[PDB]
């Protein structure tokens, strides 16, 4: 699953015995209930432009 | 960095400028508050040790704003299978000795996970390239931080493109860029980011590593394949500091 189209999560992808999927995230993230949206948790995360973010 | 245009500032701030006596050396990618990735060949002819500083939120060179940080390199850990003035397994962990202070133009770039990087930013076209490097090929550095945007070739796309004793391109590494000569990273931009946009988030997926002069035809530019190394950066970032700045790591 985690092979095409990154098994539909936004950042990582782990696949389970079976036709099992779990999105996770980067530090500073954590995973909306969709289970594939991954949301800042920190003032600064990884990755984020702020001046671009806050416009 | 040649063809680009300046990133405006705060726009690539997870750029590192690296310091030896105050003179500019290299590049590098700041990637949580402590850690540097950049490039091993940055450290051949480094002899003085103490006097490497890495500088975070750096933007124009001729005048101080009060954004940039200044921190001492503590340590530098380059894999045991980097042979200098070679190319292969080219890259560096830096440790800084005080963490920087995460701001609007200090944030670091995402170290994805080795699946993520090899099953789809791997597949991501276009990635940004920056430094303050050379503007031309046997020209002056750049005095504002330049990005450069390059599209990434299969290994075996890059050595039926490419023209000329030059190096083989290995599984720890890639090829980026034009091969007409008009955009390009050069020597100056050594160690810096290729940063990868994906689903909003950017991620750290090759470090300016070398090439033919700078923007030469029929040449990319080569760049550390990073996913190669994420488990071996991982490690290292949860070990305890060494005593001496220069670390040889085993590698894997
Ligand atoms: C010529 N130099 C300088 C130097 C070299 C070595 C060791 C130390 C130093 S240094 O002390 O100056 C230290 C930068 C601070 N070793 C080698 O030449 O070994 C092979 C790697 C190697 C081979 C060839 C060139 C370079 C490195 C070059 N970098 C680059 C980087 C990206 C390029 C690109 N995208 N397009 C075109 C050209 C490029 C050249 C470079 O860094
Ligand atoms: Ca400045």
């Amino acid at each position: 699953i985690c092979v095409n189209e990154n098994g539909g999560c936004e950042q990582y992808c782990s696949d389970h015995t079976g036709t099992k999927r779990s999105c996770r995230c980067h530090e500073g993230y954590s995973l909306l209930a969709d289970g594939v949206s991954c949301t800042p948790t920190v003032e600064y995360p990884c990755g984020k432009i702020p001046i671009l973010e806050k416009r | 960095i040649v063809g680009g245009k300046v990133c405006p500032k705060g726009e690539c701030p997870w750029q590192v400028l690296l310091l030896v006596n105050g003179a500019q050396l290299c590049g590098g990618t700041l990637i949580n508050t402590i850690w540097v990735v950049s490039a091993a060949h940055c450290f051949d002819k480094i002899k003085n040790w103490r006097n490497l500083i890495a500088v975070l939120g750096e933007h124009d060179l001729s005048e101080h704003d009060g954004d940039e940080q200044s921190r001492r390199v503590a340590q530098v850990i380059i894999p045991s299978t980097y042979v200098p003035g070679t190319t292969n397994h080219d890259i560096a962990l830096l440790r800084l000795h005080q963490p920087v202070v995460l701001t609007d133009h200090v944030v670091p770039l995402c170290l994805p996970e080795r699946t993520f990087s090899e099953r789809t930013l791997a597949f991501v076209r276009f990635s940004l390239v920056s430094g303050w490097g050379q503007l031309l090929d046997r020209g002056a550095t750049a005095l504002e931080l330049m990005v450069l945007n390059v599209p990434r070739l299969m290994t075996q796309d890059c050595l039926q493109q490419s023209r000329k004793d030059s190096p083989n391109i290995t599984e720890y590494m890639f090829c980026a860029g034009y091969s007409d000569g008009s955009k390009d990273s050069c020597k100056g931009d050594s160690g810096g980011p290729h940063a990868t946009h994906y689903r909003g988030t950017w991620y750290l997926t090759g470090i300016v590593s070398w090439g033919q002069g700078c923007a030469t035809v029929g040449h990319f530019g080569v760049y550390t394949r990073v996913s190669q190394y994420i488990e071996w950066l991982q490690k290292l970032m949860r070990s305890e500091p060494r005593p001496g700045v220069l670390l040889r790591a085993p590698f894997p």
